[PDB]
This record gives structure tokens, C-alpha cells and sequence, in this order.
């Protein structure tokens, strides 16, 4: 029934956790806006 | 990885290595959901058409790794299998329909920097960022070229790789390929007009394809590299393992066991 | 101003009391010392107790201070390191219930012969064991039960002609393990058992190549990347590997891991791989 370590998931100690962004994780937010 | 760059430290903590033990040789990539669940490709362990059938016993888990060869330090983990899942309606017959795979490590892992859970898509996640055109990324220690024909270049990096794809439409998937396609996969790359190149390749299967929810800033696991023609082929398209639509039956198992 | 140096940076103290011709240690230094450098002295004799005091004592060194007897007293939680090389030690101290915040212990060159029966009994949270240099001819089933942590191992120049079928039994950390230049012929039947030794030193044993030699042959195939030649320290034993410097009877041009067991029983399960070509191709 469990497996742990969920509510802490996709959150990268040396970045989010750091507020720190990696150099290309901005070419994916970019593409969530119309490219027309 | 083909076309793609060196990763950053820590960049992809949930990064996971399928190890043969003998002979000790890197199979496939995979990556860590929970301090003690693996997720990769379902023919990265069985494919008949290829005797390929490994079991527990033959594998080990090396995580936290961002070298393909050097063993870290006190940054890798390495872990055995408990129990391996492949998911009951696998159809290896004909275009490995629902390529996926559960692993239980042995005994939990503890994270730090460089290891770390990457999170399953949910209802509105799934929704929301599985769209044409939005960028995903793909990870993993495979080939940097065909490297079943003479082609110039080195044939596997020294670092984890990543490169960033577009999610294809199904329409242009289906037609760029006579492998028959399912709901549950789908295609990401750029296209013969859009300039820019990348595809994962052999060896990158069980690796994961992650998108970073602009609403919660967490990044999810939307694929698994499954299979594609060539790498980097001009209208040609990788394919992955849809995550969300198999969710049920990861619950299912995830969630069967008392514990 | 005492008769050793004292020093720092941090929070912590750092006092040198080397070549100082010392039977015991220099009365009340810093009580914040850290660190404790007692080498090259002439402690023929040291109790424990008597550092009871500087209860931030972390790193311990008496090596090449001709110890023979060390009184295993009083208590140093904090007590991390600890080098007892090049003594005359010819029973190994029991340090268990005495330094449970070790995880290093060096009884390098020494003049042990065997191990007690609970020998490691209550370090359990211990990391690095280095006992080269001694005259050990057997060990204890369970030596390292009690230090599942166990990451470094070291039993090179020692006496040894047969290990213990179960040694490695845990250990799921262990990543070096030296046994170089001893008396040993065979490897017993699972011996490294599933875990995967990055760095493994076995040559300068006179293997004795047979048709018991195979569970050794194929590990020694599998594992031919992991297997280093010990030259000397600072070197990093991460610079080329070589699988060749295990050799049969230790004679030169006979490497085990190119020894067919002609007429040996079981035609499959020792050594039964190797059956595909492969063309790998990384860089730098
Ligand atoms: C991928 O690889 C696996 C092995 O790598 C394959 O499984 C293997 O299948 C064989 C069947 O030919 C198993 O044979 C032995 O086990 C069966 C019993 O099966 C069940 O119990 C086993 C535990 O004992 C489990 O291991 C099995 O998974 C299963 O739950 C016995 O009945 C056999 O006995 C036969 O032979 C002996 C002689 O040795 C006779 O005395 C008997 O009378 C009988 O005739 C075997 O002992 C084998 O154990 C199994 N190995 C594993 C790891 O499961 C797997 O099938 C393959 N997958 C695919 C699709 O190919
Ligand atoms: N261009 C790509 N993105 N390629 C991804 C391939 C990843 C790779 N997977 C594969 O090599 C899988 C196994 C069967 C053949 N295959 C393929 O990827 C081929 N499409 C051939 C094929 C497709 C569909 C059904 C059967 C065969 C792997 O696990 C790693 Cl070794
Ligand atoms: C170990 O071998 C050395 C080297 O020949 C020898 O001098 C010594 O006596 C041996 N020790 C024991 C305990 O047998």
C-alpha cells in the first residue's frame, strides 16, 4: 500500500529546494505559451 | 541520448541506471518514484523476439549517478531488486504496447542531493501539460549515435545526457511510422521544419521524459523511452510509455503490498 | 608553550605532540582539542582514561610509538579516527563499548597474529578497517557482522591462505577491498556474494588454478574493470585498471581470468558467459 517520499517528489534539492533554475528548464517553460 | 548535452549535477536526482550484473553492463535507464520503487521499460528486462529475460537476481540499481562509468564516492547508491513487475498485458509481439515495469529496491534508499522522487502525473496535470508543441525532457546514459552502422563520433557519453522535445501531435506520429500506435504512447521531437534536433536512442529505454508543472514548479514523469526508428531521423519520431494512462495499474501494485 | 604545537580553524583544536620523546601525554592541553597527534613517541604503554578529558577529541594518532599494550579505559564518544599503524600490538584492543563514534581504526603493521572472537563486537558504525602489514593467517566468521557500514577494507601483506566463506555477508557499502600479497590460492564458493566492488586488489597470491578456481575465474571476467594493482598512496587506485595482475601459482604469464578448467565438472555455471562480441565506444 505505500512507498514513500510523494509530497516532496519533483523537487530538486540543488534547485527548487535552492531556488536555484537550471540552465534549459526555461526552454520548457517558454513552450507553454502559444508559438503561434 | 543523441544530440543532446551534459547534464548538470543534481539536475535529474531521480536519474536511475539498470545494471547487469554479469556481465556488468549499464541495460537501460529508469527512475525512482519512492525511497523504494523503480520505474523503467518493460523490454528493457523481457523481449522474446530478443531472449531477453532478466530477472531480480541478474540486476542491481545504481542511483544518484551522473558519470556512466566512474563509481562516486559517497554520491551513487546502489540497490538490489526485491521483486520486479511487468506490467500483464505487455504486448512485446508487436510495438511493445504498455512498456512499463515496476521495481522494489530491496531495502528503502535514504536521498540527498543527488538522489530524489520525481513525481506521477495526476488528473489535471496530465491534462494540462500533455499538449503539441510543450517541451518535455529526456535523460539517459545510452548512445549518442546509430551504432549498429559505421557512423563517425563516439558511441556513448561519459556523462548523463539531456535534451528538451517537443510533444508530437498523434496524427504526425502515426503517419511518420508503420509501427502501429496506440493511446498508450506517444511521440516527442522536432520537426523536419523546425530546425532543432534531439531523440533519445538504444540504451536510453526506461529513462524518463519529465515536464515541470508551471503551476506547482514540480517536475512530473509524463514517459518512459520505449522505442523509436534510427535516432535523430528527419521526420522520425521517439516514442514513450504514456505514464498517466497506465496509472491504474501502478496503483494497483505500487499500493497492493501491506508496508 | 606546552611541549606540542596547538593550532585551529573552525571550532576545532588541533594539537601536535610528534618526535617529542613522550611515555605518556603532555599534561593539560587545550580541553577543546580536537585533534591529537601522538606520533613517533615512546608510549610502550597508554590508557584510554587518560584523555577522558577533552571530550571533543575526534582524530586520536599513536602510530610509530612502539605501543604494545593500549589500556582500553575510560570512554570518547566524540572519537572518530583512530591510527594505532606501526606499533607492536600482538593482540588486537577491544574498542567496542569504548568508541562507539568510531569509523575509521588503523592497525596497520602490528603484530597481530589472529582476531578475538567478538572482535569489532559494539563499533558497528564503523567505516574504514585497515589491518595491512600484520600476520593474520585465518579470520572469524562474523568479523565484520558488527560493521555493516563498512566501506573500506584492508588486509593486505598479512599471512592469510584461506577466507572465510561468508566474510563479505553484508556489507552493502564495501567498496575497496585489499588483499593484496598474501598466501592465498582459492576464493571460496559465493565469496563476493552480489555487491559490486569498485576497487579489488588480489594479486601477489600464489592462486592455485584448478577446477575449484572457476567461482573466481568468471568474477575476475565480470569484474576484470575493478580489479588495481596496489603501487603507494596519494596515486588514487582509479587510474587503469588491470585484471592481469591476478596470476595462477602468482606465476607471471598465467592471469586466472584466462585459465580454462579443461576437465572440470558442471559445463555450465562457473564461467559460462562470454558468449556475445561487443563494440563499446566512450570518451573523455
Ligand atoms: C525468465 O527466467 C526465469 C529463469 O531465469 C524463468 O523461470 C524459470 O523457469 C523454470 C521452468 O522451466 C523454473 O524451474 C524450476 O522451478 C519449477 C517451479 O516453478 C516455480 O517455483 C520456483 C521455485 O522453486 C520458482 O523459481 C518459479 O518462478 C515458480 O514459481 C520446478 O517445478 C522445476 O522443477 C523441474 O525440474 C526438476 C529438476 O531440476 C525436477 O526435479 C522437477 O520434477 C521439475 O520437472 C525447476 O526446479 C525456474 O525455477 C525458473 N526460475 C526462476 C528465477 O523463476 C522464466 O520463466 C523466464 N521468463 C520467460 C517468459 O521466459
Ligand atoms: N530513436 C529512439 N528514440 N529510439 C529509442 C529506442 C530505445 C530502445 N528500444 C528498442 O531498441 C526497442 C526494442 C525493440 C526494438 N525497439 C525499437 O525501438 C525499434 N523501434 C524496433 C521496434 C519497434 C517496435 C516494436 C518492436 C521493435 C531501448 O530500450 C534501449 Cl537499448
Ligand atoms: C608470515 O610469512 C613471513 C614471510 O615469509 C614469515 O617471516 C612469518 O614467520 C609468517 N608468519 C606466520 C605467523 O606464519
Amino acid at each position: 500500500t505505500f512507498g514513500s517520499g510523494e509530497a516532496d517528489c519533483g523537487l530538486r534539492p540543488l534547485f527548487e529546494k535552492k531556488s536555484l533554475e537550471d540552465k534549459t528548464e526555461r526552454e520548457l517553460l517558454e513552450s507553454y505559451i502559444d508559438g503561434r | 541520448i543523441v544530440e543532446g548535452s551534459d547534464a548538470e549535477i543534481g539536475m535529474s536526482p531521480w536519474q536511475v541506471m539498470l545494471f547487469r550484473k554479469s556481465p556488468q553492463e549499464l541495460l537501460c535507464g529508469a527512475s525512482l518514484i519512492s525511497d523504494r520503487w523503480v520505474l523503467t521499460a518493460a523490454h528493457c528486462l523481457l523481449y522474446p523476439p530478443w531472449d531477453k529475460n532478466f530477472t531480480e537476481n541478474d540486476l542491481l540499481v545504481r542511483i544518484g549517478k551522473h558519470s556512466r562509468t566512474r563509481y562516486e564516492r559517497n554520491i551513487e547508491k546502489i540497490s538490489m531488486l526485491e521483486k520486479i513487475y511487468i506490467h500483464p498485458r505487455y504486448n512485446w509481439r508487436e510495438n511493445l504496447d504498455r512498456d512499463i515495469a515496476l521495481m522494489k529496491l530491496k531495502k528503502p534508499v535514504a536521498f540527498s542531493d543527488y538522489i530524489h522522487p520525481v513525481c506521477l502525473p495526476d488528473r489535471e496535470t496530465a491534462a494540462s501539460l500533455l499538449q503539441a508543441g510543450y517541451k518535455g525532457r529526456v535523460t539517459g546514459w545510452g548512445n549518442l549515435k546509430e551504432t549498429w552502422t559505421a557512423n563517425v563520433g563516439k558511441g556513448q557519453p561519459s556523462v548523463l545526457q539531456v535534451v528538451n522535445l517537443p510533444i508530437v501531435e498523434r496524427p504526425v506520429c502515426k503517419d511518420s511510422t508503420r509501427i502501429r500506435i496506440t493511446d498508450n504512447m506517444f511521440c516527442a521531437g522536432y520537426k523536419p521544419d523546425e530546425g532543432k534536433r534531439g531523440d533519445a536512442c538504444e540504451g536510453d529505454s526506461g529513462g524518463p521524459f519529465v515536464m515541470k508543472s508551471p503551476f506547482n514548479n514540480r517536475w512530473y514523469q509524463m514517459g518512459i523511452v520505449s522505442w523509436g526508428e534510427g535516432c535523430d531521423r528527419d521526420g522520425k519520431y521517439g516514442f514513450y510509455t504514456h505514464v498517466f494512462r497506465l496509472k491504474k495499474w501502478i496503483q494497483k501494485v505500487i499500493d497492493q503490498f501491506g508496508e | 608553550h606546552p611541549i606540542c604545537e596547538v593550532s585551529k580553524v573552525a571550532s576545532h583544536l588541533e594539537v601536535n605532540c610528534d618526535k617529542r620523546n613522550l611515555t605518556a601525554l603532555p599534561p593539560d592541553l587545550p580541553k577543546d582539542t580536537t585533534i591529537l597527534h601522538l606520533s613517533e613517541n615512546l608510549l610502550y604503554t597508554f590508557s584510554l582514561a587518560t584523555l577522558m578529558p577533552y571530550t571533543r577529541l575526534t582524530q586520536l594518532n599513536l602510530d610509530r610509538a612502539e605501543l604494545t599494550k593500549l589500556q582500553v579505559d575510560g570512554t570518547l564518544p566524540v572519537l572518530g579516527t583512530l591510527d594505532l599503524s606501526h606499533n607492536q600490538l600482538q593482540s588486537l584492543p577491544l574498542l567496542g563499548q569504548t568508541l562507539p563514534a568510531l569509523t575509521v581504526l588503523d592497525v596497520s603493521f602490528n603484530r597481530l597474529t589472529s582476531l578475538p572472537l567478538g572482535a569489532l563486537r559494539g563499533l558497528g558504525e564503523l567505516q574504514e578497517l585497515y589491518l595491512k602489514g600484520n600476520e593474520l593467517k585465518t579470520l572469524p566468521p562474523g568479523l565484520l557482522t558488527p560493521t555493516p557500514k563498512l566501506e573500506k577494507l584492508s588486509l593486505a601483506n598479512n599471512n592469510l591462505t584461506e577466507l572465510p566463506a561468508g566474510l563479505l555477508n553484508g556489507l552493502e557499502n564495501l567498496d575497496t577491498l585489499l588483499l593484496q600479497e598474501n598466501s592465498l590460492y582459492t576464493i571460496p564458493k559465493g565469496f563476493f556474494g552480489s555487491h559490486l566492488l569498485p576497487f579489488a586488489f588480489l594479486h601477489g597470491n600464489p592462486w592455485l588454478c584448478n577446477c575449484e578456481i572457476l567461482y573466481f575465474r568468471r568474477w575476475l571476467q565480470d569484474n576484470a574493470e575493478n580489479v588495481y594493482v596496489w603501487k603507494q598512496g596519494v596515486d588514487v587506485k582509479a587510474m587503469t585498471s588491470n585484471v592481469a595482475s591476478v596470476q595462477c601459482d602468482n606465476s607471471d604469464k598465467f592471469p586466472v581470468y584466462k585459465y580454462p578448467g579443461k576437465g572440470c565438472p558442471t559445463l555450465g555455471d562457473e564461467g559460462d558467459t562470454d558468449l556475445y562480441d561487443y563494440y563499446p565506444e566512450e570518451d573523455t
